[PDB]
């Protein structure tokens, strides 16, 4: 039969992949923690070997038609191998697409903006972003905003116009409608009764979720606008949109930096335990052993000895060049590592728990088949990681650890400040993600003609996000291409779902732990029942529809924004009283 | 008549997944003189006091010894689940047992030092649906012993016989040699007496 042949082909594929993938991963790890020419060339040769093996094996999977396969796991693994991708293009077009992608990435990575009145002062992307994140001057931010918009994004329009058409050609060659449909197909599954999901159904799902969330964003927007009107007098209308360049960052993706001018009461001091950590003589090893202790308290396994011996937890003292970015590594044959250069601070204390949550998720499905060792979809890994930092940051956990005095007094002012800061970080980015992905989908589909890319873009910016541009932009501009994920060809919806799932997990873990009171005061430590139902979802990997995995923990097949609104209920009730009738 | 603890004082101690077992019956043993030859670092005994072990008549005595770093004491304890307790060695608590972790001093010249400390990180069968792991019985040997006997040259090197696959992790030995002993007593109980 065809299914038996598919089964034995997959057996031998797994046998060879288990070695080749670990060799490639080990070469990459050796390069990243020790930067040199020899390490780079060894990494390149290992990657080439893996790529050649994968291509030659994928050429063989084409001989097993999926109509004669019945098993939901063999068929799932054959669907992954049979994909063509950019190989459907006609030779020259594939090289042209690669050239376009590299040109756009290089153009973005080499941004440079000079001061109009001081031409000697020219800043790169990093020093320009540091200006936006700390300035409080209208024109000083305005020239940075306009300069970055008209320097880097203005020259990506001719490349982006061809990028759209080449991506559409290859997507239509892969039996899709357009490239946006290709991106949306990451959420498609098959199921028996209600466990199936379509790529024509994600659009209306995210539309109704945003409609659920919008009333909270309106209250937050009104409060932020009311405070900015005092921060920047005579520049903001009492009932109008917020100027684009005043929202902390370059693109207004996060509103965190506004907290200093939005804090309800400057008298109340925020919680800080960095001084206590330094006073008690903490180290990187102590931080990670505390994280391991926290994860063991809920019934999850400890770390392997190779994790402790092989991982890099501090910046090397030998002067070796290291790519210092916090990452978790699953190298293959029971080899889990963490690469981060920690310090004795609270932020590192939380990132340790985040990375160990990634590691625990990786360890959970370690016995799955090679192609099925991932999260249920693209938003599951980060949601699982963040749902732990949600519980760790609570003052209850810190008081239990002893990191702050047991005589600490908790009043509603601190709860409001904490909720407001989290809403600035979390709620303030959902409309941006929603409208960016909506614009990209409309552009790839063809509902936005090339003559009105900006005319629609800013139009949506006024209807969904409520943000008005400071200066008019013609069709020589490509403002969305100024973002990293747009010029570098990344999907952006991952950040919309991974929040919606996140709280959906947390409530499920706080109902099982028998928590009493507000949801934001929930700690799942010392609760094996929560860890049990968490590992029930974590062990599945990619072998099941993400709806079934979602039901395994949250007891629902559908993503809902009700837990997110329930988390921010006290803040919403306070904001309604503060705004009154100014919302709009 | 007494019995010689010389077989465990000669040669290179075997790795954990290939530990060596000695069985003693009808012998007048002296435990106080055995542990005096080692720098005992840990002595944790279950269902018998450490002092109570040295006295009393047992039907049989069993000593499972191997080479094992002392800093890995936390992975050999009961209630800990990992590669050591699953693919390497699982202690049997049915009988009264003790676990001793001791460092070999410079005086002992008959014990050779192995090049590396080695253990297994996985031992499983492979199928189109994934990995079917194989676990040790209490006091038994791993099913992947024949494959592991070929030797490991690097960390995470795997040996496969078409059906079974095993992976090994090795690391060099620094300083003195650290050794692990598991002493089990089984209860006619007049054979082995102090
Ligand atoms: C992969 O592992 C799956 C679940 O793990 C096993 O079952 C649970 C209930 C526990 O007993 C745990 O210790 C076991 O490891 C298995 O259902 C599945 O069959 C495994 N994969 C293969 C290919 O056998
Ligand atoms: C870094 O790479 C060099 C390349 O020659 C190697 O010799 C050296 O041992 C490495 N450093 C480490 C592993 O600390
Ligand atoms: C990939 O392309 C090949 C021809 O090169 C074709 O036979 C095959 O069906 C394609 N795969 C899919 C999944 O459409
Ligand atoms: C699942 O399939 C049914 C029947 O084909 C369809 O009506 C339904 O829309 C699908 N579910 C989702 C969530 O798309
Ligand atoms: C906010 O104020 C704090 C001091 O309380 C300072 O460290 C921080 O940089 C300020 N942030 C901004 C964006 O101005
Ligand atoms: C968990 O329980 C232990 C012992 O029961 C206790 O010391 C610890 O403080 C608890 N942890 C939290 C976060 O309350
Ligand atoms: C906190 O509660 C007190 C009474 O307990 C109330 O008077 C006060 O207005 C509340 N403050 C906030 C910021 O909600
Ligand atoms: C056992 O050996 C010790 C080693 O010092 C010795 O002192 C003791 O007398 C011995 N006990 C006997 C032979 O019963
Ligand atoms: C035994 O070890 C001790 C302490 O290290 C040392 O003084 C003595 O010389 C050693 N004896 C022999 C015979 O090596
Ligand atoms: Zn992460």
């Amino acid at each position: 039969t065809t299914e038996e042949e598919a089964r034995r082909f997959l057996v031998k594929f797994n046998h060879e992949a288990e070695n080749l993938s670990h060799e490639s991963a080990l070469a990459s790890w050796d390069y990243n923690t020790n930067i040199t020419d020899e390490n780079a060339k060894k990494m390149n040769e290992a990657d080439n070997k893996w790529s050649d093996f994968y291509k030659e094996q994928s050429k063989i999977a084409q001989g097993f038609p999926l109509q004669e396969i019945k098993d939901p796991i063999i068929k799932l693994q054959l669907q992954i191998l049979q994909q063509n991708g950019s190989s459907v293009l006609t030779a020259e077009k594939r090289k042209r697409l690669s050239t376009i992608l590299t040109t756009m990435s290089t153009i973005y990575s080499t941004g440079k903006v000079c001061n109009p009145n001081n031409p000697q002062q020219c800043f790169t992307l990093s020093g320009l972003e540091d200006i936006m994140e700390k300035s409080k001057d209208y024109h000083e931010r305005l020239w940075v905003w306009e300069g970055w918009r008209s320097e880097v994004g203005k020259q990506l329009r001719p490349l982006y116009e061809e990028y759209v058409e080449l991506k559409n050609e290859m997507a239509r060659g892969n039996n899709y409608k357009d490239y946006g449909d290709y991106w949306r197909g990451d959420y498609e599954t098959e199921g028996e009764k209600g466990y199936n999901y379509s790529r024509n159904y994600l659009m209306e799902d995210v539309d109704r979720i945003f409609l659920e969330i919008k009333p909270l964003y309106e209250q937050l927007h009104a409060y932020v606008r009311a405070k900015l009107m005092k921060a920047y007098p005579s520049h903001i209308s009492p009932t109008g949109c917020l100027p684009a360049h005043l929202l902390g960052d370059m693109w207004g993706r996060f509103w965190t930096n506004l907290y200093n001018l939005t804090v309800p009461l400057e008298k109340e001091p925020n919680i800080d335990v960095t001084d206590t950590m330094k006073k008690q003589s903490w180290d990187a090893e102590k931080i990670f052993k505390e994280a391991e202790k926290f994860y063991s308290s809920v019934g999850l396994p400890n770390m392997t000895p190779g994790f402790w011996r092989d991982s890099m937890l501090t910046e090397p003292s030998d002067g070796r060049q290291v790519v210092c970015h916090p990452t978790a590594w699953d190298l293959g044959k029971n080899d889990f590592r963490i690469k981060m250069c920690t310090k004795v601070t609270m932020d590192d204390f939380l990132t340790a728990h985040h990375e160990m949550g990634h590691i625990q998720y990786d360890m959970a499905y370690a016995n799955q088949s090679y192609l099925l060792r991932n999260g249920a979809n693209e938003g599951f890994h980060e949601a699982v990681g963040e749902v732990m930092s949600l519980s760790v940051a609570t003052p209850k956990h810190l008081k239990g650890m002893g990191l702050l005095p047991s005589d600490f007094s908790e009043n509603n002012e601190t709860e409001i400040n904490f909720l407001l800061k989290q809403a600035l970080t979390i709620v303030g980015t959902l409309p941006f993600t929603y409208m960016l992905e909506k614009w990209r989908w409309m552009v790839f589909e063809g509902k936005i003609p090339k003559e009105q890319w900006m005319e629609k873009w800013w139009e949506m910016k006024r209807e969904i996000v409520g943000v008005v541009e400071p200066l008019p932009h013609d069709e020589t501009y490509c403002d969305p291409a100024s973002l990293f994920h747009v010029a570098n060809d990344y999907s952006f919806i991952r950040y919309f779902t991974r929040t919606i799932l996140e709280f959906q997990f947390q409530e499920a873990l706080c109902r099982t732990a028998k928590h009493q009171g507000p949801l934001h005061k929930c700690d799942i430590s010392n609760s094996t029942e929560a860890g049990k139902k968490l590992n029930d979802m974590l062990k599945l990997g990619k072998s099941t529809p993400w709806t079934y995995a979602l039901e395994k923990i949250a007891e629902t097949k559908e993503m809902d924004a009700k837990p997110l609104l329930n988390y921010f209920n006290p803040l919403f009730r306070w904001l309604k009283e503060q705004n009154g009738n100014s919302v709009g | 008549q007494e019995c010689d603890f010389t077989p465990m004082l000669t040669g290179t101690p075997p790795p954990i997944y290939n530990f060596k077992r000695l069985v003693f019956t009808n012998c007048n043993y002296n435990l106080t003189k055995l542990l005096s030859l080692f720098q005992v670092s840990e002595f944790s005994c279950h269902q018998v006091s450490p002092s109570s072990l040295a006295t009393g008549c047992y039907s049989s005595l069993t000593v499972d010894y191997f080479a094992y770093s002392t800093d890995m004491s936390s992975y050999l304890q009961p209630g800990s689940a990992g590669e050591i307790v699953q693919f390497n060695y699982k202690q049997d608590f049915s009988n009264p047992t003790c676990r001793v972790l001791a460092t070999v001093p410079q005086n002992l010249t008959t014990i050779t030092k192995p090049s590396n400390y080695a253990y297994l990180t996985e031992c499983y069968k492979t199928s189109a649906y994934g990995k079917n792991y194989l676990y040790n019985a209490p006091g038994g040997y791993t099913p992947c012993l024949s494959l592991a006997s070929r030797g490991f040259s690097t960390k995470y090197q795997s040996h496969s016989d078409g059906e079974l696959t095993t992976t090994g992790y090795i690391y060099p030995v620094t300083g003195n040699l650290q050794m692990a002993f598991i002493i089990s007593v089984q209860y006619d109980t007049n054979s082995v007496c102090p």
